[PDB]
């Protein structure tokens, strides 16, 4: 109508799409939708930035599990949830993952269904209203500032049903699906990495049926919690084989075989006509696949390989190189780890788990963003539980920086109990989760102290409520006690203070911080006393 | 890094001559007492308290085999070449870790005063001194790089912590300037600067006091 | 007092030699602290690895009580524990069965990839009192496709395990506990004594197994001569409707008594009530913030409950870190009770326990407590553990710590103790001195502002110029008015102003 | 949950019943009936009374057991004293089964 036309010309995406659907100026409206999704710019740092960003803005949980009512505002870039109560932090990530399932389902299939809330486990036990709600609001540029979705479930036998409200998410996912069908576009990545990602590696790798090469294999098991590192390995070996092979050589060979078979049938051998028809079909199929591959506007296998290799090597500190070896008639993925060439199964558990996360994510991003110069600059939402899992302190100090450098447009929602990780993150990104005894909490607070660039000892004390020294060790108290003794004896070393000084010296050593502090105390107090005597 | 006062050529270096003799022949326990007299049982370059230690050739025996049994070339560095473990500053790093360097572009602490070239900030980073250009800057820059005087975390941490321990005492001295007379206050500062000769990282502590 | 010679004389022939062997294994004393101490201790003394995984040659000396191995990812901490566990598998196999076979090194993965000589060796030396000062064992494997195969040397392990097996068969003795708890611990017929060795070196310490076992023990211990019991059962049977429940209970007790009577010396064991009590005490002693554990059935389901920080909660309300740790301790306690029936406190038995990444899933708060009570609860166990936590290291003496150098190219011959004392030390110091990590993240610009600020002050003769003021304001804006960083900046201003004033008063 | 009222409609028209759900529900009922102390006190009181009658009848061998049960009863009474609907439910079902199924008493 004229109203839709005005709103569409004003930049409203849904109005533009409605006009497109009714008329199917049809070309104009399609172009407007496509430009809204595809337009972006390269910033001063050389990074591609979509004009219309997609991220989760807000989450509300009502009578869900332990929560009577919980509201969370999320950052566009990075949100980190902290707290002792780890069974509540995980509930938050689960709630988000279920909501994201609705986008994935509808991008894949018209009228696809995402995941429902459980009547048994998801409803709070003492909920008066006997229903649960998970309400999420998404953002997609200024044209679509609010995309609300609600997942709901009522208890059995209640007088009213509480149904989910999912149409806005479906409408948005339908835009992506339909526009992509006509003309390839870049698509958002959704992934969840739980503690389950730490699993042993099955070495014996499965025969490539060829599902792994399909673009929407990128959405397979994406919110299952583990990733699919097995799928990566299959896909990566596949890429290698195609890179070593020529493109359309099979077609050229098939073309030559069909030409040879055609000559035989023309020479009077009618018995081979059935075989010719089969081979012509195979040739046509190969051309069609080639054309479909050509039509799908996808990156060359060589380029895809390079992107992923670079990503892995950049993010995973111990890995400098990754490649496929063809030895003993069986393809092996090898890596240069700490300067030594090893198989994936020879990697440490920490290295493997982290490699698996990055590899999986990179594979999916390459598959979903074929039109970007750097496919890892695509949009998406990634959830990571316990990011410090198996990482040494040195890696903890680099992990968030490396992830954000490699994936600059992903919204990361993460959980940690590492002060070292928190030292690299702004306090605005931090949400603290202190429940009551019943598990319930209303809002999640940012800490009062700035964490980014702070000393880890300060974060321990000010943010995590843990002392710099272990309280259950006597020696941890000696310097404090020494100071008290000095203050009690007008700043002179008495017999008691001297004994303790000697104990500190004997235990910690002559060049210990503790002894230097003690020495400092002696010297400052001696000087204070000298001043006092001069004044007297 | 401190200005060192070398004086006495010890007896045993006269006996051995370079070319004829090899370094491994010498009794090293004859050499130490005069180096200990020189350096005061601290490292030549970082100013750690010595416990794992070796005799260091400032110009190395590979490059300069003439300078082998020469008293000016010898210094007491931290760390042990023999022991089954990594060391990553001073003598061991100059040879192994630093790689390519000109020996003329290093501060030799017996010849020069290092206090003209190096500045120690109270955050425990060592930097080139305020206002240097050209060769003087290139000496200050390369000495820091080659002896690894900020790259070694154990060193950086130990020095930072040493200084931070005394910054209550520094701030409190300079407040009492106001009320005290000059001659008594100058005795207070002279007292503090005398004490820190017994202390580890004495040049870095000096810059905090002065 | 050579144990092997005494045993050989026993095997050839006889009561005297048997008694000597038995006394060697069983004799001990109670120390001043009231803890039982075996006269002949059993522990791993030394380990040597040759062309094994990343190691060309590595030698480790272990502490009798606690050894903690630290290093970066990929330094081989897990490799060390694996090597030990495979060695220990030979003892376990031969305690269970004469000529039992333990585990072996992998020909595909365990040989160092660039080893010129294409084979690997794991050499271990064990100690068992002054009578048996050295028990050497070597596991060897040649790479696949090598013409010449290299033989493992396991006879000493078998010989020692034979002594335990044979002496136990004749007369019950206490047996050593061997257990490995790897990172997989976190992943989601009547009981018999040697079930304690089942899955001890992989598969141990799983929470579901504990809960099931614990509920089972509770049900059995909810509510004594055989002849007297037989008479009571007979009297109750003659009376038998309200007494039928009592009859069934007494019949069960009688059957159990007969079974215990019929059961062999080699399988002889403490009562289920005692076992339960010991495990409960172990859990409460060791696990941070658990003061009590019990089974309720009053809501209609079987629930394990705990008093956590003074609050009674369901075990499912515990953090994952606490669950995993509870499971580890419970499992260990269970095995110790089964293997040490003759001790007043079965947790004072002998053994070797390996724990990978002890801090797995633990919040910093609990990292500060975990090792404190482990050695008090299990005083005669040799613990070999790996960690990444400075908080854990702050509770341990430097003599217990073995560190890999950060620049280890895998050629180094020894693992050594840190130079600084860790026990009682500040975490920031441990990070820098022991774990080679800056206390502030060097990759963050704001981490350098104070240094830069100081340099600007020193460039302008100590006066706060336009540039220094801008940076000061940035520090104030970023860290806040109450921040330690701003206080340091303020301090710098004050000191430098005063120094400059003095300089002008020339 | 098997004790939730609308679980009565679970797979009710599937053709097999859910005999597994019965067993779970019945064990649940049992645990709740045992756990309430008054029925346990009443049961314990009945057991003590039965045992006292046996001791009065000349069986001196069960005197030790009587003393133990009297102690348990006293303890139960001392513990904080409060009819369970669960106990009645259990009884109804037991009677139904025994009445309809000839071989089961
Ligand atoms: N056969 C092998 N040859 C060479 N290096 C190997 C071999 N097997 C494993 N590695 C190396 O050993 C390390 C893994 O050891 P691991 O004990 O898992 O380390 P961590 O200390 O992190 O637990 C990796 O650096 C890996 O490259
Ligand atoms: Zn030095």
């Amino acid at each position: 109508t004229k109203q839709y036309e005005r709103k569409a010309k004003g930049g409203n995406l849904l109005s533009a799409f409605e006009l497109y659907q009714r008329n199917s100026l049809v070309g104009e409206w399609f172009e407007m939708c496509r430009d809204y999704i595809q337009d972006g710019h390269v910033d001063e740092s050389g990074i591609f930035r979509p004009d219309n960003a997609f991220y989760l803005r807000r989450l509300t949980l009502k009578d869900f599990r332990r929560f009577s009512l919980l509201e969370i505002k999320l950052e566009e870039d990075l949100t980190v949830i902290i707290g002792n109560n780890g069974k509540g932090k995980t509930s938050i990530l689960y709630a988000i993952a279920k909501t994201l399932s609705w986008f994935v389902a509808n991008i894949l299939k018209e009228g696809g269904s995402g995941q429902r809330l459980s009547e048994m486990t998801d409803i709070k036990n003492d909920a008066e209203d006997r229903y649960s709600d998970v309400s999420s609001t998404f953002f997609f540029g200024k044209g679509l500032k609010s995309v609300p979705i609600r997942l709901s479930r009522s208890a059995l036998g209640t007088a009213e049903r509480r149904d989910s409200e999912v149409k806005p998410a479906k409408d948005l996912a339908d835009i992506w699906r339909v526009i992509n069908e006509v003309n390839t576009i870049n698509l958002p990545t959704f992934a969840l990495y739980n503690v389950e990602r730490s699993q042993p590696f099955n070495r014996n790798i499965k025969d490539n049926t060829g599902r792994r090469e399909e673009r929407f294999d990128a959405y397979s098991q994406t919110l299952g919690g583990a990733g699919r590192f097995d799928h990566f390995v299959e896909w990566y070996i596949y890429l290698h084989k195609r890179t070593v092979s020529d493109i359309s050589s099979s077609i050229k060979e098939l073309e030559q075989q069909v030409n040879d078979l055609q000559r035989t049938v023309d020479g009077g051998m009618v018995s081979v006509k059935s075989l010719l028809e089969q081979m012509k079909f195979k040739l046509s199929e190969a051309i069609e696949r080639n054309d479909a591959a050509v039509s799908s506007r996808v990156l060359t296998e060589s380029v895809q390989k390079s992107i992923v290799e670079k990503a892995i090597c950049s993010v995973v500190p111990s890995i400098s190189n990754i490649w496929v070896e063809m030895i003993t008639g069986s393809d092996l993925v090898k890596v240069t780890n700490d300067g030594h060439d090893v198989t994936i199964d020879q990697l440490s558990d920490g290295q493997r788990v982290f490699l698996s996360l990055v590899a999986d994510l990179a594979r999916r991003m390459v598959m979903l963003n074929p039109l970007l110069e750097n496919p890892l600059e695509g949009r998406g939402i990634v959830l990571i539980d316990e990011i410090e899992l198996h990482l040494h302190p040195k890696w903890q100090q680099e992990v968030i920086l490396n992830l954000r450098s490699a994936f600059p447009n992903i919204q990361f929602i993460i959980t940690t109990h590492s002060p070292i990780v928190l030292s690299t993150i702004e306090k605005r990104c931090i949400r603290e989760f202190e429940p009551n005894d019943d598990g319930d909490q209303s809002f999640l607070d940012s800490p009062d102290m700035q964490t980014k660039g702070s000393e880890n000892a300060q974060i321990l004390e000010q943010v995590m409520n843990v002392h710099s020294t272990p309280p259950g060790i006597a020696e941890s108290h000696w310097l404090g006690n020494f100071e008290l003794l000095l203050l009690d004896n007008s700043g002179e070393l008495d017999n008691h203070s001297q004994v303790l000084y000697d104990q500190i010296k004997a235990h910690f050593g002559i060049d210990s911080i503790e002894l230097k502090k003690a020495d400092s105390l002696i010297r400052i107090n001696k000087m204070k006393n000298k001043l006092n005597k001069i004044r007297a | 890094m401190r200005e060192l006062a070398r004086l006495e050529r010890p007896e045993i270096l006269d006996q051995y001559i370079a070319g004829q003799n090899d370094w491994m022949e010498i009794d090293q326990s004859a050499v130490w007492p005069k180096l200990t007299e020189m350096q005061g049982g601290f490292c030549a370059y970082c100013e750690c308290r010595l416990n794992r230690c070796h005799i260091e050739h400032f110009r190395p025996r590979g490059k300069f085999p003439a300078l082998t049994f020469i008293w000016n070339n010898l210094f007491g560095s931290c760390g042990d070449s023999r022991k089954s473990g990594g060391w990553s500053r001073c003598g061991i790093y100059k040879d192994n870790g630093a790689g390519a360097y000109n020996a003329d572009d290093l501060i030799k602490p017996d010849e020069e005063n290092p206090d003209d070239y190096l500045l120690f900030l109270t955050t425990g980073e060592v930097v080139p001194a305020i206002g240097l250009t050209g060769r003087a800057l290139k000496k200050a820059q390369e000495t820091i790089r080659v002896f690894n005087l900020n790259g070694d975390i154990k060193l950086f941490g130990s020095r930072r912590t040493a200084v931070q321990a005394i910054m209550p005492n520094v701030e409190y001295l300079y407040t009492l300037l106001e009320e005290f007379d000059e001659d008594d206050w100058n005795e207070m500062l002279r007292d503090e600067l005398e004490k820190i000769e017994s202390d580890e990282y004495k040049t870095a502590l000096k810059h905090a006091w002065t």
